[PDB]
DNA sequence: CTTGACAAAAGTGTTAAATTGTGCTATACTGGGAGCTGTCACGGATGC
């Protein structure tokens, strides 16, 4: 579940980043993020009740 | 046009070697693609066989076209915008197109600036991008490791 | 896979998401070097 | 407890090197954004 919503935060990290730019140099290599997802799931395993 | 084992570059990402024709399901009836591979990064690529030459999938410089590029480095130059914004823009653009002559030229005037007046922390990043891509295709054409290519570029200057 | 809507050029790339904690043997994860555990939760099942 | 000599601790003057504060970039960008639940009792203002 936390993966679902966290990866949705990452989805924000995708759809928003891919239009500020130039479609010329483009690939999920530069379009994919970590911290939204990795830190969401990092958050579930500790601060949660 | 592109045969199975044609060694060609697929910009901007960098050099690599293609592999072959495939049918990948896209939209309606499957259209032929060039599976194209790359050396270091492990990811595949599919380039439309429709117009691969106009889509930015191009050939690789022959082993004989190296000296024109090295010369476009040592003495090579080109006009650049005044405002730092537009300058960065154009640098990014030439770093997009993949045109080897163009990129070599840009790297030429930029490098010419780094050794004379100075270079910002932006224009220099793009400059190194150019030198690296150059190292890639000069390594691919001349069948040498990146060391000897970058050493050809260091031969241009010192 | 990153596919352009216009050129129809498929550019496929594999990426690295991050480091996700994996379960140990007895069923207790190790977070920050300390053995911890996820206690089950309970709620009224979704529906009408 | 005293005088001169002298090493170091300390004072001060002037600069080089760093740190920090400011202004501006011209194609065109022109009304957000995220959701949450399974009380309960009474007192007061407020809408019937």
């Amino acid at each position: 579940d936390q993966f679902r919503v966290g990866l949705a935060r990452l989805a924000r990290g995708v759809r928003e980043r891919m239009v500020m730019g130039s479609p010329d140099t483009l690939t999920p290599a530069k379009l994919v993020n970590s911290r939204p997802l990795e830190a969401a799931l990092r958050e579930f395993f500790s601060r949660s009740q | 046009e592109f045969r199975p084992g044609d060694k060609v570059v697929l910009p901007p990402y960098g050099v690599g070697v293609v592999a072959g024709i495939a049918q990948r399901s896209v939209s309606g009836v499957s259209r032929a693609y060039y599976q194209v591979d790359f050396p270091g990064s492990r990811s595949k690529a599919y380039v439309p066989v429709e117009a691969p030459h106009s889509v930015g999938l191009r050939k690789a410089l022959a082993p004989e076209e190296v000296p024109v590029i090295l010369d476009l480095l040592k003495n090579g130059r080109m006009p650049l915008p005044k405002q730092w914004a537009a300058r960065h823009r154009k640098t990014s653009e030439i770093l997009a197109d993949g045109n080897p002559y163009r990129i070599a030229q840009m790297a030429g005037q930029l490098r010419a600036w780094e050794v004379e007046r100075g270079l910002p922390d932006l224009d220099r990043q793009a400059l190194r991008r150019a030198i690296h891509l150059l190292a890639e295709e000069v390594a691919q054409s001349l069948e040498i490791t990146v060391q000897e290519a970058k050493r050809l570029f260091e031969e241009a200057w010192g | 896979q990153l596919i352009h809507k216009d050129t129809g050029l498929i550019k496929e790339d594999e990426v690295f998401l991050g480091h996700l904690p994996l379960m140990t043997e007895d069923g207790s994860f190790i977070i920050n070097g300390a053995d911890r555990v996820i206690v089950s939760q309970i709620h009224r099942s979704p529906g009408v």
